RNA sequence: GUAGGAUAGUGGCCUACCAUGGUGGUGACGGGUGACGGAGAAUUAGGGUUCGAUUCCGGAGAGGGAGCCUGAGAAACGGCUACCACAUCCAAGGAAGGCAGCAGGCGCGCAAAUUACCCAAUCCUGACACGGGGAGGUAGUGACAAUAAAUAACAAUACCGGGAGUCUGGUAAUUGGAAUGAGUACAAUCUAAAUCCCUUAACGAGGAUCCAUUGGAGGGCAAGUCUGGUGCCAGCAGCCGCGGUAAUUCCAGCUCCAAUAGCGUAAUUUAAGUUGUUGCAGUUAAAAAGCUCGUAGUUGGACUUUGUGUUACUUUGAAGAAAUUAGAGUGCUCAAAGCAAGCCUACGCUCUGUAUACAUUAGCAUGGGAUAACAUUAUAGGAUUUCGGUCCUAUGGGAUCGGAGUAAUGAUUAACAGGGACAGUCGGGGGCAUUCGUAUUUCAUAGUCAGAGGUGAAAUUCUUGGAUUUAUGAAAGACGAACAACUGCGAAAGCAUUUGCCAAGGAUGUUUUCAUUAAUCAAGAACGAAAGUUGGGGGCUCGAAGACGAUCAGAUACCGUCCUAGUCUCAACCAUAAACGAUGCCGACCAGGGAUCGGCGGAUGUUGCUAGGACUCCGCCGGCACCUUAUGAGAAAUCAAAGUUUUUGGGUUCCGGGGGGAGUAUGGUCGCAAGGCUGAAACUUAAAGGAAUUGAC
RNA sequence: AUGACUCUCUUAAGGUAGCCAAAUGCCUCGUCAUCUAAUUAGUGACGCGCAUGAAUGGAUUAACGAGAUUCCCACUGUCCC
RNA sequence: CCAACUCAGAACUGGUACGGACAAGGGGAAUCCGACUGUUUAAUUAAAACAAAGCAUUGCGAUGGUCCCAACGGAUGUUU
RNA sequence: AGGAUUGGCUCUGAGGGCUGG
């Protein structure tokens, strides 16, 4: 996979664990 | 480049401090994470055999490796342990003492078994040697 | 090189080896000191006093006639300005572009030359403090910088 | 690897250099780095010019010339044949062909 | 900046001498340097050098006879007392038989061969062989 | 800090009062340690790495705390008191408990011995020549570790070689006589008593069964392309690999190899110049911060005698535990060791010996003064005699204030270091305002009429309500073509229409000035394309998202049409790019050549020109580069630096340590957000990668 | 087991980002976890959701509330009586 | 010489009493809704309803937008 | 959130103003 790429996936799936673990705080 | 003053004695000995730690072979022994594998820090380990199961040999190769899932009694880890030379898992019955020691790559995979580290050397306090070439028998019947 | 540049520009002045005033130079040395004085008095500097020497009085080097220098020469005679001549130029360098700055706030060059006239300023005036040739209390503010040159 | 001195443009001395447009697909290339040709000729063809100086309503009369300057970017001069692939010596060649 | 005068004076040696240039000029000039010259010249390796007074550093011309295969300077200059002069051939020299290592000492600069005659110790300036 | 209290005594040790200090990127404070410290141990060309619970020294504790008596000495534990935690006995009312002393038991574990004998040696203790001593010694167990050293030797035959012949050498469970300790045992000796060893009567070897083992035999790596079995199964294999019906690799036999009374398997040193101070890397292999400033730190030109300012450094010496290490002497049968012994034959001797070196750093004391650090210098509070005054004080001295002398009276030089001034220049460097340019879009007017647009081909789309096309004019917003370059300016990002204003700058020129003021930089700062974020303006063009038309098996794409955010600007943020020369900065040195940009010097004769400009020739300094070349470097590509490197050291900052996991998790910090900065581990893997070569495509 | 993918009918468009047995879920006291000795309650999850969903605004949200709700501690004649 | 009442500390003392009467927050972990302050059904509903700042859309350049009036005229408008 | 203190009495210390060279 391009790197730039897999980086933009990484930056997606950190949101997620942002907006999931703020969900509880 | 260097520093070579001839006061720069702290910051060469500062630097080198710092660089260690990139080396792999410092940092894991420095790091204390070895006190948390199953041995412990510890050459070989009793446990009770919890049940003999096969692993299938990694590609190219083609065989069912025997090996024993153990629970080690001084902590109660799990691992799987190899059973080595022919016809050896045999000598071995679930919950049974058996002495465990490593693979021989200090915690590395060896061969082309799949993630295993450790190896069985004795079952029922005999070692399997013995029993292999029929030096003693175990300990029942 | 520059101090604050990539330049290594090497133009400067070349002493002769002979270190003695030419045989047709008849000027002596009270007259020398007497016009150094004479010129100090009217408010040139010795880097300006210098050049009208060389020029309109046909003296190449005042140490040659005289035997010191021309700072030596004003301070035995009380005529050295409290502020360095060379440290006085950067603070109104520096005043200037301050003056300039407050109405071009978007001039981003001049800012970046700012700092590096005020650093300029702070390791000069660092070295005089060292030497004594400043009080020791001296400090250099932006406020009141204008104040003291010009 | 390094294919080229001069990494495949005409920069030195200097970060930035402003693109250009390829005349023929229009892709954004900077100025140095795009093969530049001045074409000049009659702006009628060889094959016209008896028939359009026999219909000339003037005695004498110069047929205008047409100037294009051509900016290409790589992909485009390649494709073209405005150049060629050479071989590793004759990439250093910068003198213009016979 | 300028901060080893005599490694500008060596390593300009060196390189004219591996081009086998007859003289070269050593500038700036320095009686650290002038007396690092003297002792390879009492050992013969290089020939006649001048010295030239310009009023401000002064400059050297060293004629060079192509004996010197190196010279340079060691910096830091550690100290050296006369029990460890033995570690440092063993090191900066080709052999026990010829080389010298230029030491300043309290008793003036000499080669370390010189130093154990004396019993004095002090500090490396430099090496040539 | 003052005054007390307490203590054997100093001290915030404690009390009262008073002051506001004390420590810290030269790492305080806090955290981790599977951390008692040292003498030392392992390995070590050198430097170094790792270890140090344990017999010597120091400290600390006696299940956890606390308190205390006695005493010269204890905050004692084989002394007491209490609490807590465990736990013994009881007639249940009580009472007694401390093995991290020796032995022993349980438990824990990978992991460690006899519930033995003795005070004979060593030494300790008491009232004591005498008692006592699980200190200590002796024996038992003991393949921790270490030393020496058997398991056969010889001869004659048979057989087989070497230098027809004959000398030598090698094999055989052949045949012969010899040797001998393992064992066993009278004895003596040994010992506190026993035991072992040493010595020795008898006995004790032929398949001398008085039987050598542990790992291997594809490569690394010494040793078989032997035979049977198995058939990608079983297994081997540290790594590479072996096994799918003819296995040198598995299971066996045989043979062979290595070590050998030992050998195999499962933290740490070496190998590792893969942690690099000695001594490594960072153009492309992992690795220069986007750029500059900047404090601490680190590093800093030359110059002063050659012919009571303070330190570092160096020399020598004193002090410094033993044991261990190195090492002198010495025939314990050798040896590891031990510290003994030797000499002669008397009532003994050699005064017998029991050396010596090493021992970082810090501290102490002499000699040396090159190199180097800090401090210091011009209104000398100067040096130097001499002549007074005044004050204080002994059997003159001290302090202080003056006069007159003496003298060469007292300031290194100005770095092809740096700063500053000045001079004429140069530049698409920056800011503010302002001028101009065609094009695009839109509209108006006028003209004309069926198509125009777009594509490989088409379609969506527009059109007699006049599209596209043509001329004129206006508005709007953006952009600044050609000139324009292996050219310029800027710290980088970046900068290109005119003119004015504002401040800034490099280089050049300089017989101007200061005189080391410098180089590089943790912390901390300024700037930092594009995109993005908040709001206002503007909104031509282009155009993420969206919709649609095509293509296609499908086409959320590439092509086409329309279009939102955006694209421009202002205010405020964001701080990231292949922010690249994938190459940090300062300094020196080391080939040739032409061109070019800026400045200056010299020479020269032309200009539809007003000494000068333009051009021509020579040279100097500075800059962007290029070309040839190896005497260089490199894995090479290639590089005039990426050279001057095992012949290794000019200064300094950042930064890398197989590939992944991963720039992820977590904590902190910055941001409105987007995210930035800082930044792991578990686990996984034998390759990934760089340059170049031949093929195939 | 599920359905990334494919086929097929079809709309002006086929519910996107989110959220949920919700003050919105009929079935229903839904299923799992948690809280209790025991919970049709509460909370956290799951979602083919009878009939969730984006200024008919969706999802969050510190502070605030004589607003609705569950639990824990204190407190008690609410209760044992 | 003349001063008012704030703060701090110590000793002693009572049946541990002492903000002695009076006065005068219970606290904590969460869910739903509404941001908040404000307002509301006088006499059964005080709320999650209304309002609100913020956000967005629409009309209108006065010969006009919205609205009143039987007619004339008028409100927004002392406005843009 | 959580914890401590609070009476009476007898004292001590600290915090000011106006005149006088
Ligand atoms: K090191
Ligand atoms: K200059
Ligand atoms: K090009
Ligand atoms: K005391
Ligand atoms: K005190
Ligand atoms: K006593
Ligand atoms: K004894
Ligand atoms: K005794
Ligand atoms: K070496
Ligand atoms: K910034
Ligand atoms: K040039
Ligand atoms: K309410
Ligand atoms: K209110
Ligand atoms: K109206
Ligand atoms: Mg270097
Ligand atoms: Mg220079
Ligand atoms: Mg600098
Ligand atoms: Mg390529
Ligand atoms: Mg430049
Ligand atoms: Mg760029
Ligand atoms: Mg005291
Ligand atoms: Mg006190
Ligand atoms: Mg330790
Ligand atoms: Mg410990
Ligand atoms: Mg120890
Ligand atoms: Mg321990
Ligand atoms: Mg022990
Ligand atoms: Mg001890
Ligand atoms: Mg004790
Ligand atoms: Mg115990
Ligand atoms: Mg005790
Ligand atoms: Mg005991
Ligand atoms: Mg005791
Ligand atoms: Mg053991
Ligand atoms: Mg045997
Ligand atoms: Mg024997
Ligand atoms: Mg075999
Ligand atoms: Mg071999
Ligand atoms: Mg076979
Ligand atoms: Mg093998
Ligand atoms: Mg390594
Ligand atoms: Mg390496
Ligand atoms: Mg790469
Ligand atoms: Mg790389
Ligand atoms: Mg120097
Ligand atoms: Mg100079
Ligand atoms: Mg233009
Ligand atoms: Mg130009
Ligand atoms: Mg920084
Ligand atoms: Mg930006
Ligand atoms: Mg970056
Ligand atoms: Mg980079
Ligand atoms: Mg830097
Ligand atoms: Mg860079
Ligand atoms: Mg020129
Ligand atoms: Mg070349
Ligand atoms: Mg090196
Ligand atoms: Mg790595
Ligand atoms: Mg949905
Ligand atoms: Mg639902
Ligand atoms: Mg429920
Ligand atoms: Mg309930
Ligand atoms: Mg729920
Ligand atoms: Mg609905
Ligand atoms: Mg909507
Ligand atoms: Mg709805
Ligand atoms: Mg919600
Ligand atoms: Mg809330
Ligand atoms: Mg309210
Ligand atoms: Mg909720
Ligand atoms: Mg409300
Ligand atoms: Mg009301
Ligand atoms: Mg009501
Ligand atoms: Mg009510
Ligand atoms: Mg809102
Ligand atoms: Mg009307
Ligand atoms: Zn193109």
């Amino acid at each position: 996979m391009r790197a730039k790429w897999k980086k933009k996936r990484m930056r997606r799936l950190k949101r997620k664990r942002r907006k999931m673990r703020q969900r509880s705080k | 480049g260097k520093t070579r003053g001839m006061g720069a004695g702290r910051k060469l000995k500062s630097h080198r401090r710092r660089q260690r730690w990139a080396d792999k072979s410092y940092k894991k022994s420095h790091l204390g994470n070895e006190w948390k594998k199953p041995f412990a820090g510890s050459s070989h380990a009793k446990g009770i055999v919890l049940e003999k199961i096969g692993i299938e040999a990694k590609q190219p190769n083609s065989a069912i490796r025997k090996c024993a899932r153990v629970q080690l009694i001084k902590n109660g880890k799990k691992i799987a342990a190899f059973v080595p030379n022919d016809g050896c898992l045999n000598y071995i019955e679930e919950n049974d003492e058996v002495l465990i020691a490593g693979f021989g790559r200090k915690g590395h995979a060896v061969g082309d078994i799949p993630g295993v580290r450790f190896k069985v050397v004795k079952v029922s306090g005999v070692s399997l040697l013995a029993l292999f070439k029929e030096k003693k028998e175990k300990p029942r019947s | 090189g520059r101090m604050h540049s990539r330049g290594k520009g090497i133009s400067a002045s070349a002493l002769p080896y002979k270190r003695t005033p030419p045989s047709w130079l008849k000027i002596s040395a009270p007259d020398v000191e007497d016009n150094i004085c004479k010129f100090a008095k009217k408010g040139l500097t010795p880097s300006q006093i210098g050049v009208i020497l060389r020029d309109s009085h046909g003296i190449a080097q005042v140490k040659s006639v005289t035997g010191s220098k021309i700072l030596r020469i004003l301070k035995a005679h009380g005529l050295a300005p409290e502020i360095p001549e060379d440290l006085y130029h950067l603070i109104k360098k520096a005043v200037a572009i301050r003056k300039h700055l407050e109405r071009n706030r978007k001039d981003k060059d001049s800012k970046f030359r700012l700092i590096l006239v005020e650093s300029r300023i702070h390791r000069l005036a660092r070295y005089y403090k060292k030497t004594k040739k400043l009080p020791p209390v001296w400090k250099y503010e932006s406020t009141t910088a204008s104040t003291l040159v010009a | 690897t390094f294919k080229r001195r001069n990494g495949g443009r005409n920069k030195h001395g200097r970060g930035h250099v402003k693109f250009i447009r390829c005349s023929n697909c229009g892709k954004c290339c900077p100025k140095d780095k795009a093969i530049k040709r001045f074409l000049v000729r009659n702006i009628v063809e060889q094959a016209a010019v008896r028939d359009v100086q026999e219909a000339c309503a003037f005695e004498l009369y110069t047929l205008p010339k047409l100037y294009l300057k051509m900016q290409y970017c790589v992909s485009c001069a390649i494709h073209s044949k405005v150049v060629r692939v050479r071989s590793r010596t004759d990439r250093r060649v910068r003198e213009p062909p016979q | 900046v300028r901060v080893s005068v005599l490694n500008d004076a060596l390593k300009s040696m060196y390189n004219a001498e591996k081009a086998g240039k007859a003289q070269v000029e050593l500038r700036p000039s320095s009686k650290v340097i002038i007396k690092f010259l003297i002792v390879m010249q009492k050992h013969g390796y290089i020939g006649d050098f001048q010295y030239v007074d310009d009023h401000r550093v002064g400059k050297i011309v060293v004629e060079l006879n192509g004996r010197l295969n190196k010279c340079g300077v060691i910096s830091p200059r550690f100290d050296v007392g006369v029990a460890t002069i033995e570690g440092w051939t063993a090191r900066l020299l080709p052999s026990r038989q010829f080389g010298y290592i230029v030491l300043t000492t309290s008793a003036g600069i000499m080669d370390h061969e010189e130093a154990r005659r004396k019993n004095v110790g002090g500090k490396v300036l430099g090496f040539f062989y």
